[PDB]
This record gives C-alpha cells, structure tokens and sequence, in this order.
RNA sequence: AACUAAUCCUAGCCCUAGCCCUACAAAUAUAAUUAUACUAUUAUAUAAAUCAAAACAUUUAUAAAAGUAUUGGAGAAAGAAAUUCGUAAGGAGCUAUAGAACUAGUAAAGGGAAAGAUGAAAGACUAAUUAAAAGUAAGAACAAGCAAAGAUUAAACCUUGUACCUUUUGCAUAAUGAACUAACUAGAAAACUUCUAACUAAAAGAAUUACAGCUAGAAACCCCGAAACCAAAC
RNA sequence: CACCAACUUCCUAAACUUAAAUUGGGUUAAUCUAUAACUUUAUAGAUGCAACACUGUUAGUAUGAGUAACAAGAAUUCCAAU
C-alpha cells in the first residue's frame, strides 16, 4: 500500500459569509 | 441523533420557509423588527465602569433590567408603558428587614379620548403617564400614530394604529362623514403617516392573523380540467394557426 | 454448566492490511510538520471528547455543554439527573 | 422465514417454517432483475452438483433462495407409493440448484456461456453472450393451467372470441350511470334540497 | 450407547459517527370510532419537593483567567468577569439469565411477560451430538456409629477422629444461615509524596513552576435492604 | 531397683526456629487487542476476568410422598333402551 497524502488546511483569508446561519457570531465580529 | 439546528433556531426555519416565505415583505419586515421598550421603572447604568471584585480594578459593566408583567388588559387598553411589578421587597427599604412578597400595582384606570381620525371618542383603559404622552403628542390620534407598537403596549392600540393608517392611506371619505372639507384638514395634518393600504392593512396582525389570512389570499377554487385544457388547446391551436 | 458439542470454524486474520500497516502513521506530523498541526487535531470523534479527557463527571458535563442545545429534551432531563449523582459521588464521597 | 422447495403457505413449508421457528436465517445474496438471468425453461449447464456438466431446462425458479430447479437433474432418489401393502416405487426427485451452479447455453454451440443484459430493437431485454455473441430468446413455456389459448374450446357462460374483442363504446360526455339512462329511459324530476357539506 | 436432560447461533440490542427536520370500504371526538340536526366549543401557573446541610429554618451546581476572588445558618456549598483565545460508518460493546422491557408494549391511572435452534436439498420419511448438572435406573440393605483416615490378604470388623460458614473472644454440646444442580451476584477518584524517565538555570506543543528545578508515566478509597417525604395523574 | 512415654533432643537425608487487625514483596486462572505462535503457546496493552453464603435473582430437579387428598341408586331386553 501507499500511505494516505498528508493532510493539509487550507490557507489565505476565508471571509465567513455573514447570512449564513452556521457561521458562528464570534467569527462576524469586528474584532473577527 | 442529535438535531443539526438548535430549538431556537426551529423557529427561525419555521419562519424562514412555508407560508411564512410568501407572506407580505413588508410585513415580515414589521415582525422580524424588535424594538425595545422606553424604560419605566428601571434605568440602566449611568457610568460603563465599575470595581472588578477578584482584580479589585475598575472594569466594563452590565445592566440588570428589572422585571415588569404587563398584563394582557394592557393589550385590550392603552398603557403608557406602566406594568405590574411581581417579586419580593424588602420593608422599609433595608436589606435588615424582612422579605415580604409584594405586587406593584400602577394606579390603572379607564378614560373616553377622541379621535379626530376616527371621528369618535373611544373608552379604554389607560394610564396617567399615557395621558401626558397623548398631550405631548399633539393629539390622541397622534399618540397612536407616533408611538411604536413596544412603546404604545396597546394591541388595541395596535389596531387603532392600524385603522388610522389605512383611513390615512385610502383617504377613506369615512372619515369626518358629510365633511369633506373637515376631512382634508384631518388627513393634511396625519399625512406623516400616509402610507401604502398594503403595508396599512398587515400592521399590528398577530401571527395566527397574519398566516390565515395569507392563507386566504391564497386559497383558490379547483380549476375545472375542462377549462384548462379548453385553454391548453386554444393556445396549441393558436401556436399552430400562426 | 455445559459446553459446546461443536468446533468453531478456523479463521485466518492479516496483519498487514492497510489499517494495520498504516496504523500510527503520520503521528509525528507536529515535530515533522512544523508544529502547525498538533497530533491532538488528529482525533476523530465525539465533539465534547477531541483532544481532550477527564473524569467521568467532567465527561459528561462537557458532553451536555457541547451538545445540550441538540440533545433530546427526554435525553437533557435524563442527562441532568444522571449528573446529579455523578456530582454527589465524587464530590462528596 | 426461510425459503424451501415447498411452496410458501404450504403444508410441507408450514412445519419447514413453524410460527416459532427462529433458526439461524440462511443469507442469499441478494440478485438484482436485471441481474437474474435464469427463467423457466431456459437450457443450463450445471457448473456443479451431482449432474454438474448436464444441460436441462429450467422448470422453477425460487428467486429468492436463488434456486433453479432442473427437471430430471440434481436428482437423488425416493420411493413413491409407500404403504403397509407395498414397499413404494424409487422415482427421481430433484434437488435446488443455486445460480452459480448453472449458466445459459448458446444455442448454436452448446457451452456454459456468460452473458450481459442488453436491450433489441423491440426493447425487449435479451441476454447477450460475453463471448461469440448471440442473442438467447425468451424460451417458450406452456400455460400453467394447460391451456393452450388457441385450442381452448368456450364452455358456458364463457363469451365467444369475438364478442370480447368487439368494441362498443362511443366517446361522449356522459357516464354509465347517465349512459343506462337514456338507453332504459329513467327520468327523475325530483331534486334534492340544498345540502351543507362539512 | 439409559431415562429425565443437555447441546447450538442469530432474534436483536448498545455506544459514538453521520444525519436534523421542512413526506380498503365503512365509522369516528355525540357516549370518539353510533351513516343526518340535539348540547356550543378548550389546554396551561415560580416547577416543587425529595435531596445536601449527618436534624432543620436562609440556603443546596445539575479555550484560558479559575474552581481563584467574591457569595453563603461564611456551612453544605455557590461562583462570574476584565483581558486573551477559538475558520474545517465504526466499537480491545452484548450474543437468548447477556444486549433495548421486547420475538412485544404483544400476552382505571398504570403495571407488564414467557420463548427459538436438521440439512445443500424434506418434490432427500426431520438432523445429529453428550462415561457430560442435580434427579433416577441398570445394581436395596447386613452388629460399630460427622462416615474419613492409617491401613490391610480382605468392602464391613482393628485403630484414630466433638459437620461447615458467620459470629461471638484467640471457647462452643452456644447462636445464626444452607433440599440439591446450573447461571448470575459487591472497591470507583491523584492535592501532595516516593518510584520510572526526558531536558536542565531552565522545563512543559499558549494560560505552569523555578536560587535544581520542571515535564511525562505509574501509584486510591464496594454491593443489597427501611419506616418515611413530595409533585403530578387516576 | 528398671521400663514406658512428646519432632524436646540425637540419628540418615534436609532444615536453621514457635498467636492476629495491620504493612512490604513475588506469582497466577480467564477474556479481548497489538505482534507472534499453529494439538493450543509467547511478549506487550487491556477488562462486564475466578462466589458453599447480599430477607440475593432465574431455571432445572429432589425430599415430605405415591403420603394428605379426592368419586357414580338397582336389574335388564340397553347412554337420547325399558
């Protein structure tokens, strides 16, 4: 067997849509 | 399992999908809008800073708004915001003595206020502080007009509010019958409040209201097939003439 | 007591399937990568318990902060009272 | 409930499957339609069992068992007939085949061909060898009761061929109930008062 | 090769993961299930107490800062914040006394079970397998005796020996408990220390300690049983 | 005018000193996992892991005991007969 690719986060600015419902508050704040 | 959405927010899906969708938008605005009540009995903070107990440093602080049950007579009258308050006391106003359970009463009463819009003097069950919002306001139909549905606390109030606009907003000649003139007078000095019958008619709707009659606006009689294949076929032979 | 009159059929197991060939791998992805990812990121299983242990009362009081909002209303009561007594014993005795 | 040779519902299946039999259930995996590829009286060859190499044609089918059945194939012997006067006659009873004991013959060369599912210009499906492919009709298989349609004389109270396929009905806006009417004459006058449904 | 019996493996369950959700006719709320008029028509209060405080009375929970300050018959206990920080099908589970009470909510509120086993094929006469529980049979007994031991040519004779557990006291001729067979049936926590190692005036993968400290690991404290008490239905 | 009798003591082979809450240390049956072994075993990691006794629970079978105990008018030529 080969082994699985390491895993890796995806990176750069991720701007959570503020609609959204699942997004959480903290992550809509200006401090955010 | 485990819900993917909270309780609270299984109100909001309710909300957000079914007739409640297709309702009005206007409307919807008028109920998604929460507006907060005039302070009566309690004031928040005057100062945002206060000694931290475990610190000992001055840090940001918090109101504690005090309960007030405002009875539904209130919705049926036209409070100025007065409301029972329900808890304890403690007599003569020191912590050393007893606790004694205590309901405050605002003084409440029942009083005819005229109408220029309705043309009609109207006997309802109101407060003294709703008195002087009503001389403060111009007039009583101004009071009904200008304040909001929170501040006013009246559901009754509410549909006052609701008739007044639509007669502003139809310029209905049932106002100030066999005077025409007079009535012009009433709507150039409430036309502030002016606004489309659409809007007038969905304000102060509780909700079961508001999604019968949605409901009924709606509802439709069964289309007879004949009559829809009259005009499917009509069309078909129509397309083919051309 | 009595015994089975009968022989189980044999049954052959391999060692070296992927899962076990590959078990542990990619442990060391913290010293290996740099440290942006903790080998603790690496748990997969109920949300209260990822990266994370402690007593059985602590256990479940982080499980019905986590999920009590999801929780079933029959499940919140049952939870509560089973804290109940898990506080006392521990607390207590 | 396990599936035997006896019938569903039948004496011999009532005590295989008694109301509280719980026995350990025999798992057959599962065959989809268009998978199952075995009818009555479709020519096999036994890949294995006692007459394993022999080809015969299919006479029951219980699908869920994934059973074929062969007649005189896969047979073991029994006595016919047993009673205290006489011992009984040996005759041949057959045993269940599973599928993959058999596979569909070619007609033109006979072997064990596999075959794959596919669609004719009539859109009937028909299996397809996967190898010298050919297309396997739909074998022929008599009635169940032993009628053969053509054959079959009217007895009483059975209609004449033609009279079942004479058509009579003329399209028009009326119902069989207003049809019978007019044909009979009914007439009715009187009418029912306002009614308030709910 | 003996009767009574016994044997078996799946019925299914359990926990997380994932996922929210937005899916015959006839008769019926009258007296439900009564084919058509009567008679207008209708739920829900702080959650409490129990409980803890060895009684009882105010009172008693149900990411880091931190179980700290504060609060509290200052006692059982309760307990923030400021300020930092937070992107995203499986089981070292059970296998018919186990696992859901379950094959089943089946056989006034409400309570709530018992059990099944052939093989590829029974359109092959329904399977075998086991000196295997206690109980019995095949094969009743023979002066003498906690039934055994030392023995012996010899089963019994000769010689020796006050049933067992618990409890009393380190004693019972006390006193409790036991027809027998099978299954089931009760010790769980890390504040500090020692021990085992890493690195060291530094140690811990953020929130911790330090003039040899610091980090990690290991190391611990049961079960069943009242008279009672209260809430909401019937 | 002795002999008998205790593991007291001696002797051959060995051994190195005599109550019970409590306390230190070394093993082990069983089950599962990791990795092996291959007539049923090893090294590690684990646990619903060992019952003559909880007014304990379920099932089987004894004992009392084949004991206590129990029952229909007559004849005939016959129970839908006299």
């Amino acid at each position: 067997y080969r082994a699985p690719p390491p895993p890796r986060r995806r990176p750069g600015p991720h701007s959570p849509d503020p609609e959204n419902l699942l997004t959480p508050r903290w992550q809509l704040t200006p401090r955010y | 399992p485990l819900h993917r959405y909270p309780v609270h927010l299984w109100q909001k899906l309710r909300l957000r999908q079914g007739i409640c969708a297709r309702l009005p938008a206007h409307f919807l605005r008028s109920l998604e809008e929460e507006r907060t009540p005039t302070p009566v009995h309690y004031k928040p903070h005057g100062t945002k800073f206060k000694i931290n107990p475990k610190n000992g440093q001055r840090e940001r602080v918090e109101d504690v708004p005090i309960p007030v049950h405002y009875p539904p007579e209130s919705q049926q009258g036209l409070w100025g915001g007065e409301g029972l308050i329900l808890g304890y006391r403690y007599a003569n106003n020191d912590k050393l003595s007893k606790r004694v359970k205590k309901v405050w009463k605002p003084q409440l009463f029942t009083r005819e206020l005229y109408s220029e819009i309705l043309d009609k003097k109207f006997t309802v069950t109101v407060t003294m502080r709703t008195l002087d919002l009503i001389d403060e306001a111009y007039g009583f139909d101004f009071y009904i007009l200008k304040t909001p549905k929170e501040d006013l606390g009246s559901k009754f109030g509410m549909d006052l509010k609701r008739g007044m606009l639509l007669r502003l907003a139809r310029q209905d000649p049932h106002l100030h019958p066999e005077n025409p003139e007079r009535r012009a007078a009433i709507y150039d000095k409430y036309r502030s409040f002016v606004i489309p019958e659409a809007e007038a008619e969905w304000v102060g709707l509780t909700l079961e209201e508001a999604l019968e009659k949605q409901r009924l606006l709606e509802e439709k009689d069964p289309v007879p097939l004949f009559k829809v294949y009259v005009e499917e076929l009509v069309q078909r032979l129509q397309e083919q003439v051309l | 007591a009595f015994v089975r009159l009968t022989l189980p059929p044999p049954k052959v197991v391999d060692r070296w399937n992927e899962k076990r060939a590959l078990f542990g791998v990619y442990d060391n992805i913290g010293i290996l990568g740099n440290f942006e990812k903790h080998p603790k990121e690496l748990i997969k299983g109920p949300v209260w318990l990822r990266g994370w242990r402690g007593n059985e009362l602590q256990r479940c009081v982080r499980k019905k902060k986590f999920v009590g909002n999801r929780m079933f209303i029959e499940d919140l009561h049952n939870l509560n009272k089973r804290i109940s007594y898990l506080y006392k014993h521990f607390n207590r005795h | 409930y396990r599936y035997g040779m006896s019938r569903p519902g039948s004496i011999a299946d009532k005590r295989k499957n008694p109301p509280w039999s719980r026995r350990r259930p025999v798992v057959v995996e599962p065959i989809s339609d268009e998978d199952w590829h075995l009818f009555c009286g479709d020519m096999v060859e036994i890949l294995e069992g006692k007459d394993a190499g022999k080809q015969g044609k299919v006479v029951q089918v219980v699908r869920q068992r994934n059973w074929v059945v062969l007649e005189g194939l896969n047979t073991h012997y029994r006595y016919i007939g047993r009673t205290k006067d006489h011992r009984g006659t040996m005759i041949a009873s057959e045993a269940p085949l599973l599928h993959h004991q058999v596979k569909l013959v070619d007609p033109v060369d006979r072997k064990p061909t596999e075959i794959q599912w596919r669609f004719t210009e009539a859109g009937e499906r028909v299996r397809v060898s996967t190898r010298s492919g050919r297309i396997i009709p739909k074998p022929e298989f008599p009635r169940a009761d032993g009628i053969v349609p053509e054959t079959w004389t009217d007895g009483p109270k059975d209609t004449s061929v033609e009279d079942a396929l004479e058509r009579t009905y003329v399209p028009r806006l009326k119902t069989l109930e207003e049809d019978v009417m007019e044909a009979m004459g009914i007439q009715e006058t009187r009418r029912f008062k306002k009614v308030y449904w709910y």
